[PDB]
């Protein structure tokens, strides 16, 4: 309860602010000045335009007695006459409330719902410490998405990190927005929470967001960051960073089940490779920065649950690799780091598959953590199984099919064939506002299971094809 | 207040006794007036970038600041024009000079200064208070134009002072007198705005209007709807040195301006011939197209800094034609080249690249460029409402898709029109992969289509799959042969042949062929779709489509050569020759099934 | 029918033998060689930066 | 190529430029700016080589106030047979088409060995046509080149499975592509042809093939030409 001490004291200490006009050179995004005094390395700065225009920025570096800053909002129609440098003399900082939810939020933090401002709860540096290994725990639970193809197959346990692989021209935004909407827990509800980072995106797919989220009543349970793709890189990298912080706030000091989304990290890619250009660092592979690996690090390892507190944290980066190829970088340090991945194909969307998803390279490692008794039915994982095996032997089935007949193929090749298109026309196959629960879910899957006779569905154990093979 | 040369490299000029400068100020380089614009600054000395030729320069010239960016002229005049990537008139330099050079050093106005426009007075009188962007009078400009607006430029307001009567006026007398702290408001009939910053807008909004390209393989599988980005490979064969033709002939467009950033040098003389007399039929033959299109030419030869500027003056010129509230569609010509010109600019600076040799900010530049894009309600009290639809054309860079302009692009851009070699070998001349290629306003589109055209998504679907069907199975069939195949798979096979020869192929150059109208693409898309489902009900219960096929012939030559029905005869009337032939196919198949 | 079902079989056989023991060998080897020789053009590239 | 403008420009006569070994020049240009310092571009040559190269090539063409021509005729040597290097990538990039030599027809003792494959000539739609030249040239030609295309795949699928996977197209093909490659590419040193000539040679190869497959064709020229 002692917190009002430390609020105070460090509250009511109001200290004055440098101001300089000794602009110094000038390079590219970059700005010089010359003779700052005890500069600190990352700090915020407020340049002052000699027409009266306002823009930002934050220092890079510092020689003996200089500063080098670069401005968020280009550099153009600056001089090194008139310009006055206003600095901060603290690094960046969010204000933080617990009613954030429902506003929306710019890259940088300013509301643009056309409300009043934050009336922050507190202030927190963006970047936290990183959790302490010793008090962090095991998954547990699942997380009901809403879709057939990933909650019967591919399980998000809360405090798993499952990204989800899409290419270039396919609508990963929508299944997306799909997901947010129709998130939340399983009750065989005042703890679920969701924020919903959006960077480098157009201006169409910002405004459908926006008015999605609106007429369909989740804002409320939402606080989205929008960013678009005209915006300076240098928010684009902080933005993340933000909605991270926030979600970890709300679950560690709130004890709220909260869900994170990005959306994206290829265009956080390049907002990365942008910088260290700008310093002098040589390119690495592929052109990236070599040390992508800490600060990917950094954004996604702040997840997973924890020993004392209730809260909890869940990821779903979505990422996008260039040319289709998984031998890209970025899709293999996000699988390095993360666990499993879910895969988006482009034949089944070309073929009009909604949502199209292939299950075959498809993965999730903590599925055994998810499912059981009490937490779901007694069937999952067995159902699981059988249809991967299933699937996967209709494809090759509709293989051979062209090339030796029909009539050759055993009754089981038959069978399997059938079931390959039964099950890709009607299981994932999912309306853009079809909700389903996971119950439903199984009961289609065993409908459609029950294609097969009994006696061969072999990988499912013998009490479950008693207790519920019936009717 | 003038500074000395210092140091000159190929076009990058280091000056330097020169301080208030700001980051993109002009300078008038040279004895001779050069034009210039810094680039870096550090204490004094100022780098500057030379839009001409640097040679014969010598240290201790005369270097003159001007104060303010890079900006074109606007106004009156503009259309039926062209311009070089600085908006300088070509006609006008060879008239003044008779030379076939153009003289280093040469300005003349943008704007011919001397023509005179007649002028009506809008609806604001003396003692009104007006904002930036209202219109206050309107001027006819060509028959084909007739009301060409005037607007108050942004970042201005007050109330007005005096105002012109109507009459004839060239674009020098002032007719606007706007009362302020200072009086110093005198405006004429023209303006000029900063190309690098994007022009003020009220709001954007969602487009959700199709543009009718009138060729069935884009307008049906891949539309692009109005107000949108695309991107198209060119290839000279591929359909694309014509699809810019049709668009401008048929799609409905206000205003449109191509831009060629780097063409060849001989193709230019070529489209310059053809533009004079290429004839659109809307409300009367207006024989001049010219009428309706400027024009921006930069062969590879100008300097570097002009062509990294000429889409940039292309894209604000038509940013100031959507104010007005028309429907403009701005057609680069190719990305690649500007990238390139980037590369060059950035490796002349002394910078590091780090994607295969281009700069970094590329990515940012792109998307900078790109979303001045889209259907937007003008900055104005009369309350238009605008649109624009750039559509560029990235080049291939040898590997199809391994250059990162390609991947900056598409990680962007809404619409994508990939090219396909195979189809290119063999002359099939719209060489659209339907494999890689999207667009992603199918989703809106519905709500037009609905309206008026239900069946467009689920046949489409319907085709898709058929096509992706048939590809896959082609997959394989190689490797062994076509002699192990259930009749629906022959059925399916001969079927996307069919509509891979018949449907997507089409020539730009037969009447019947030139323009295909969305209602017509409808119909024979019914035919075909319907054909194939009626086989497949006919083999599903059990028949030898070999023996039924042999009957089939003449209904499939008929729906084959259904394509040759040309529009502009009734355009209803098609549609009731269309239905008799779909009632006759399922008579013939009804009967022949027998 | 024996005699066209011998010769069908052997012939495939045969085919069959040829493409697995040849073929893919060869591309592989093909494969290692030009991931070998793009792999040399980027040290080349970055000594040339880094000077 | 300055004389060669003086020539055509300031004394009303046609010309016809002949400049050799590109590359050379490319590699003198690569030696300077080497001396230097300045930031390399691809594979280590200067980054203007494409204005430099720009600079060179754009002199040619015609005017109006005068009636001369000058026409430019560059040849070229790929360092590896590979046309992605960046000289070739970017003369390509410049000039409209080119006429490419292969390796393959010379070792098989064909002259002039030029592979049409990957040629183009972007004028060619603009001077062909009815009156200039018979009517049939702006189809015949893409004819001959699907024909080549199937041909040379069908050769090329073969060499793996063999005969039995052909059908009747594949089978004319390979037969028309050997009939091509050893009869119309093939010509004599000091051996010529007129345009006429050649498309009656060109005729003659594809009366191999049945009326109903030469579907490129317009049926009009087919039904007059064909026939006889």
């Amino acid at each position: 309860f002692a917190i009002n001490k430390k609020a105070v004291e460090q509250g009511f200490n109001v200290k004055p602010r440098l101001n300089y006009n000794t602009v110094s050179g000038v390079n590219g995004p970059l700005v010089i000045l010359e003779k700052v005094k005890f500069p600190r390395y990352n700090e915020i700065v407020n340049l002052t335009l000699p027409d009266g225009t306002v823009r930002q920025g934050q220092v890079l570096e510092i020689r003996g007695d200089r500063a080098i800053v670069q401005v968020f909002e280009g550099t153009s129609g600056i001089d090194v006459k008139k310009t006055t440098v206003e600095f901060t003399g603290e690094s960046l900082r969010i204000p933080v409330s617990e009613d954030m939810l429902g506003r929306i939020f710019d890259g940088s933090g300013r509301p643009i719902d056309n409300g009043p401002k934050v009336f922050a709860e507190d202030y927190l540096d963006i970047n936290g410490s990183p959790i302490n290994p010793y008090a962090r725990i095991y998954p547990e639970e699942m997380i009901s998405t809403g879709v057939s193809a990933i909650d019967t197959m591919n399980s998000i346990a809360r405090g798993q990190k499952i990204p989800i692989f899409s290419a270039s021209g396919l609508p990963h935004n929508e299944i997306a927005a799909q997901i947010c909407r129709q998130a939340g827990l399983v009750r065989p509800e005042e703890n679920f929470s969701i924020v919903f980072a959006a960077m480098g995106v157009n201006l169409e797919t910002a405004r459908f967001f926006k008015q999605d989220f609106e007429e369909n009543g989740s804002l409320e349970r939402t606080s989205l960051f929008l960013n678009l793709a005209n915006d300076p890189t240098i928010e684009r990298i902080i933005t993340p960073r933000l909605a991270l912080t926030t979600a970890e706030y709300l679950a560690y000091q709130t004890e709220r089940h909260v869900l994170t989304i990005l959306t994206d990290m290829s265009s956080y890619a390049d907002a990365l490779r942008e910088v260290s250009a700008a310093r002098e660092e040589v390119p690495g592979r592929r052109g990236y920065p070599g040390y992508m690996y800490t600060d990917l690090s950094t954004i996604y390892e702040r997840a997973g649950r924890v020993e004392g507190r209730n809260g909890s944290i869940t990821q779903i980066p979505i990422l996008t690799m260039p040319n289709d190829d998984i031998t890209h970088p970025i899709p293999d340090l996000t699988g390095y780091i993360t666990e499993g991945q879910i895969f988006v194909d482009r034949q089944l969307h070309n073929k009009g598959i909604y949502p199209p998803i292939n299950v075959l390279p498809s993965l999730s490692r903590l599925m055994k953590s998810a499912i059981g008794e009490g937490m779901t039915r007694k069937d999952h994982g067995d159902v699981s199984n059988q249809l991967y095996a299933k699937y996967a032997i209709g494809k090759d089935a509709a293989a051979m099919k062209a090339v030796v007949g029909e009539e050759a193929l055993s009754i089981e090749d038959k069978l399997s064939l059938e079931f390959l298109e039964k099950f890709e026309k009607t299981f994932i196959t999912q309306g853009a506002y079809e909700d389903r629960t996971v119950f439903e879910s199984l009961d289609q899957a065993w409908s459609l299971l029950r294609i097969y006779p009994k006696e061969m569905l072999n990988r499912i154990s013998p009490k479950i094809l008693d207790e519920f093979y019936d009717r | 207040e003038y500074g000395a040369i210092y140091s000159v490299s190929g076009p990058v000029v280091i000056a330097e006794n020169m301080i208030g400068c700001a980051m993109y100020e002009l300078v008038k380089v040279g004895h001779d007036n050069l034009v210039g614009e810094v680039i870096r600054i550090d204490g004094d000395k100022a780098t500057i970038q030379v839009y001409e030729e640097t040679a014969g320069l010598t240290v201790g010239d005369p270097v003159l600041r001007t104060g303010k960016p890079l900006s074109v002229e606007l106004g009156p005049g503009l259309m039926e024009t062209i311009y070089d990537g600085i908006q300088r008139p070509l006609k006008a330099i060879k008239e003044e000079s008779q030379s076939i050079y153009i003289p280093r050093g040469i300005d003349t106005p943008a704007l011919d200064r001397t023509i005179k426009w007649q002028f009506t007075p809008g609806k604001f009188q003396v003692g009104d208070h007006i904002s930036g962007g209202d219109i206050y009078g309107s001027v006819f400009e060509n028959s084909l134009i007739s009301s060409h607006k005037i607007l108050l430029p942004p970042r201005s307001r007050g109330t007005i002072t005096w105002i012109a009567p109507a009459g004839e006026y060239t674009l020098d007398e002032k007719i606007l007198e706007v009362e302020f702290d200072g009086k110093k408001s005198d405006f004429t009939l023209y303006h000029t705005w900063p190309v690098r910053v994007p022009r003020p807008v009220t709001e954007k909004l969602s487009a959700d209007y199709p543009l009718l390209t009138g060729q069935r393989v884009l307008d049906a599988l891949f539309p692009c709807v109005q107000g949108g980005t695309t991107c198209i490979p060119g290839a000279f064969g591929c359909g694309k040195t014509v699809i810019s033709q049709s668009l401008s002939k048929y799609s409905n467009s206000d205003a449109i301006i191509y831009v060629g950033c780097g063409e060849r040098g001989n193709e230019m003389a070529e489209v310059l011939m053809e533009f004079p007399e290429l004839y659109t039929e809307m409300s009367g033959t207006k024989e001049p197209i010219m009428k309706r299109t400027t024009l921006v030419a930069n062969t590879s030869n100008m300097p570097v800094a002009a062509r990294e500027a000429s889409i940039y003056t292309g894209i604000t010129l038509a940013e100031y034609f959507r104010d007005q509230g028309k429907n403009v569609s701005m057609i680069a010509d190719s990305s690649s080249r500007w990238a390139e010109a980037l590369r060059e600019i950035s490796g002349r600076l002394g910078e590091m690249p780090a994607d295969q040799g281009f700069p970094a900010y590329l990515g940012a530049k792109l998307a900078s460029f790109y979303e001045r894009a889209g259907k937007a309600v003008a900055l104005g009290s009369p309350d238009r409402t605008g649109s624009v639809s750039i559509v560029a054309a990235v080049s291939p860079a040898g590997g199809d898709f391994s250059d990162p302009v390609t991947t900056a692009t598409l990680g962007i851009t809404q619409v994508f029109w990939g090219l396909d070699k195979k189809l290119a070998q063999r002359k099939h001349f719209p060489s659209i992969n339907t494999s890689v290629s999207y667009s992603k306003y199918t989703n809106v589109l519905n709500k037009f289509y609905d309206s008026n055209y239900p069946e467009f998504p689920v046949l489409r679907d319907r085709m898709k799959e058929i096509l992706s069907n048939a590809e896959e199975l082609e997959q394989v069939v190689q490797l062994v042969g076509k002699s192990a195949l259930s009749d629906s798979d022959k059925i399916t096979l001969d079927v996307a042949t069919l509509i891979k020869e018949d449907f997507l192929q089409q020539n730009g150059y037969s009447t019947y062929d030139a323009f295909c109208p969305i209602w017509k693409t409808f119909d024979m898309m019914r035919a075909f779709i319907s054909y194939h489902d009626e086989a497949q009900k006919a083999v599903a219960n059990g028949a030898n489509w070999s023996k039924l096929a042999d009957s089939t012939g003449d209904v499939k030559h008929a729906v084959s050569s259904s394509k040759f029905f040309e529009p502009s005869r009734g355009e209803k009337e098609v549609h009731g020759e269309f239905e008799k032939l779909l009632s006759t196919m399922q008579e013939r198949f009804a009967e022949s099934t027998d | 029918a024996f005699i066209i079902l011998d010769e069908v079989i052997k012939v495939t056989n045969r085919r069959v033998n040829a493409i697995e023991h040849v073929i893919i060998p060869r591309t592989e080897n093909t494969i290692a060689y030009i991931n070998s020789e793009l792999d040399e053009l980027d040290r080349e590239e970055f000594y040339r930066l880094k000077k």
